[PDB]
């Protein structure tokens, strides 16, 4: 078997948990201001009409 | 202190308080010259970091009968109100260069208006 | 094609015609001045303004 | 035997020259007519005889790559 | 690593990793799209932003009204090259024949192909020097997002080969965060492109 | 024998003067249209024939590498 | 044996001007649309134009590397 | 034994023609958001835009010296 | 034998790009805050941004140079 | 023999010099003419000697290209 | 034989990519004093960063040609 | 034998060198003229004194081009 | 055997990388003392610094082009 | 052999080097001048020094070139 395929898959994972360590804050946060927009826009449009 | 005319400057000799410039009997009817010479005394004194702000104090002509007292903040120019058509210029030195020649006149056209 | 020409001072308007060329000098250099031209702020010495005649003298100036 | 790159050489960096100076020229006439719009004609006439002036050089170093090229 | 075709007319590995990534691109579709919802979560709210996104490059190049038909095509371009280019990095694994598995977009012949096929449909939803720029673009696409992947894909081969002959691992993860950067600008301009060749040619 | 050498220097610095003229060109015609927009038909006429004539040096360049190689 | 090289330096020399013209015109177009960003299309559209110049001569010089390899 | 260099001199003016675009664009970039901060994700976007438009046609020649070498 | 001079002017070029585009970027970032001195933070992230950019394609011909040497 | 590739490589650098030199001769003084039109003659006059005296040394270089040509 | 050749020529290159670089650095900084001599300590930390990276590549470069001179 | 085009070489990269410093300093005092046309003597003997700088080290390059093509 | 046209382009690409740099820096000092006159100390301090930060690498690749004519 | 070569083209290289940097120097000093004339004894000593940075490398070029001829 050659020794690359699970050196740099290993060197992938590892890369993905320091992506995971710094990179899960970011994109959660601008997912959850999107959500928090789209809810916003919604909710307060079904408030005002009431 | 920055008095224009006679009667406030007897005031404030009256009461002891600092008065640096002082101009004196101006006609009825007067021009852009002795106000030229005193405002751009008064605007090249707060560029010389003396000032750091200066207020003006005039009789506003609202009618023959009010003539209210208003309280205007002449430097620095924070609250300059943006007109209708904003267009841009290209400044020909740079627009710093041109800013420190036309700042002076539109802080003494003010002091003219005044 | 002529372009505007008012020159103000503030005790009153002194000039204003219609000119086709306005030959003023700025801080910087010369400017000649035809009809379409790219909006631009320059102050001008204490010199003549060349107006295609008659000269103008401002002092000040902007 | 080493003529033709020798007129291939001179067509190339007689064809860069008049590239890089007539990339110059032309860029500043435009700016020239976009920042006043009334001297079109001037401006073109001026840049044509500059754009000739130019090339006038690389196109005797084409006819020297010809006799480059013939030798 | 040579071309190993099965059959003589056509690579046998390039067919693999098309119907591999076609496979993985409609389930993560289907998954980010399994029931209607008025408040967006989850994935629903990823597909209707990468939804929007398009959309939005469409706004920017062309009328909303001419373009608003491109919109599903433009999605599944994007997210097609998307997981294209990101499929290279993980395995990239080699056999002992000539090679299986690399990547799809690092074959010239697809991503030349994929190329004239954005420019056929753009011919097909709308004098000599006209079509020579036709030529040269569709063939600048091709070999941009070609050459911009194949480069990345030799660079990590290399750098697997010399870490795991003879302490060389932050280097080759600079590169595959550079590499992931790499594909998804890659995606982006391709998609973006094509928007702007369908904008040129429409209206 | 050189005469792929020979034509191939000379499509590469035609390319070169070619890229460097038009960049010049076409970043001061966008900057021009930018400053203001109402004459962009005006400043695009002049800057596809400033295109012209940087790739027209060239053009002929590739011509002649054309019969370099030829030769 | 020289035509690898001839190719290589058609390529080189290709990629050089596409560069540097590319580079030029998607700069001033950044500043462009920095002092007015409302002329985003219409700054666009004339950026990717001439793109496709100063792509389109080193695109028809890397078309003419690969006969040059040939030979 | 000549192949080597033609990919040398292939990847080496890529990174020059690169390297000055990449330089012209993100300089250009840097400056304009200088000038105000307001825009800086639409000029990072149109930036990075712009890095993949010059850093594209450099690296075809780069796998093409790659092709270069295998002949 | 023409491996290491390979080796050399790949690296070399590559230095020479990534020098310009660095100096370019590096020069605007300073005068952007020259011009004002409170936006230092983004400017300068913005360009080691820029540095890792320009550097990109550089690195790239420094391993594809002991790639040459080692051939 | 070789004499050629050096009167053709002196043609085509003075080419090259004179284009550029005479480029930025050129495109400033358009910038010059464009910005106060009554000036236009004299400044074209004294554009025109600066035409002499940058292509002055490369036309020495075309005479000397001749002589090396005939050695 | 070659290898000299190979280190004079990499360590030639990247001397006049950091000089250029070091020059529009350094250049833009000292103008950058001359606007707002205010900012001395700030325009010199970024300027010696900037340094830095445009010095350091070069740097790896000749300790490259080092090995290449050894080689 | 290969001294003549050392020589040429040489007459060639100082052609390129008082070309485009030449082109930089008339240029600018074009540049200069027409932004004040009243210190026409003062600027053209300092131009005069300026080319006579860029020129000297060309000349000096010239002759030891003679004294280089006669080796 | 090669050494000396080693130690030779060495020796002359610093020199053209030392004289760009220069250049860049003296040329903006001197519109820098140009534009505010009583700044002129603290610019030349700043300039004689930038000088020799830009002429480190060049007269060490000097100094080592001496050992490549050695070697 | 190839010494007259190497001294060559460190006079060229030297000649460009110094050209490009005098002409930048030159160039913006006269604008210096042209911007206000009270300051011209200043503005030129700072030129002269200025002229003297930018060719003493030039001049040690041109010393070693010398040395390059002789071996």
């Amino acid at each position: 078997s050659g020794g690359t395929i699970i050196y740099q898959l290993l060197m992938f994972i590892i890369l993905l948990a320091l992506l995971r360590k710094f990179a899960w804050q970011p994109l959660m946060n601008i997912m959850k201001q999107r959500e928090e927009h789209i809810a916003n826009e919604i909710d307060q449009a079904e408030k005002r009409r009431q | 202190i920055i008095v224009i005319g006679r009667v406030g400057l007897s005031f404030f000799r009256k009461r002891n308080m600092p008065v640096i410039l002082d101009i004196t009997r101006l006609p009825d009817q007067p021009s852009f010259a002795d106000i030229k010479e005193i405002a751009r005394k008064t605007v090249g004194l707060f560029a010389d970091g003396t000032f750091d702000e200066l207020y003006m104090y005039y009789n506003h002509y609202v009618s023959a009968i009010q003539q209210e007292v208003t309280e205007r903040k002449l430097l620095p120019l924070t609250d300059l109100a943006e007109n209708k058509q904003r267009t841009v210029y290209e400044f020909e030195p740079s627009q710093e260069e041109i800013l420190d020649v036309l700042l002076p006149q539109y802080a003494e056209s003010l002091i003219y208006g005044a | 094609k002529t372009i505007h020409v008012s020159v103000v001072t503030p005790d009153g308007p002194v000039y204003e015609d219609d000119v086709e060329m306005v030959s003023v000098k700025a801080k910087s250099g010369e400017l000649g001045i035809l009809p379409g031209h790219i909006p631009l702020v320059a102050p001008l010495e204490i010199s003549a303004a060349r107006l295609k005649t008659q000269y103008i003298a401002v002092s000040g100036g902007f | 035997s080493l003529g033709v790159l020798a007129a291939a050489i001179a067509v190339g960096l007689g064809a860069l020259g008049a590239g890089i100076g007539n990339g110059l020229i032309v860029s500043r006439t435009i700016e020239g007519i976009a920042r006043q719009p009334e001297l079109r004609p001037v401006l073109q006439t001026t840049m044509f005889i500059g754009v000739a002036l130019v090339e006038a050089l690389p196109i005797i170093g084409v006819v020297f790559s010809f006799i480059y090229l013939g030798r | 690593p040579l071309v190993e075709f099965l059959g003589l007319t056509f690579n046998l590995s390039d067919m693999l990793m098309i119907t591999i990534t076609c496979l993985i691109v409609f389930i993560i579709a289907v998954a980010a799209t399994r029931s209607l919802q008025l408040r967006p979560t989850g994935m629903q709210n990823f597909m209707e932003w990468v939804f929007d996104f398009v959309r939005g490059i469409i706004n920017s190049t062309m009328d909303w009204q001419t373009g608003g038909r491109f919109l599903t095509l433009g999605v599944t371009l994007i997210m097609y090259v998307f997981v294209a280019n990101m499929l290279g990095l993980p395995f990239s694994v080699h056999v002992n024949g000539e090679l299986w598995w690399k990547s799809p977009t690092a074959d010239a012949t697809v991503t030349l192909t994929l190329a004239v096929m954005v420019v056929a449909l753009t011919h097909y939803y709308g004098f000599p020097l006209k079509i020579i720029e036709e030529f040269a673009n569709t063939l600048t696409l091709g070999l941009r997002l070609f050459g911009n992947i194949y480069a990345g894909e030799i660079l990590l081969g290399l750098l697997a080969s010399l870490g795991t002959h003879y302490g060389a691992a932050i280097p080759m993860m600079v590169w595959q965060a550079f590499s992931i950067f790499v594909g998804t600008i890659q995606a982006f301009i391709f998609t973006m492109l094509t928007m702007v060749y369908m904008a040129h040619k429409v209206s």
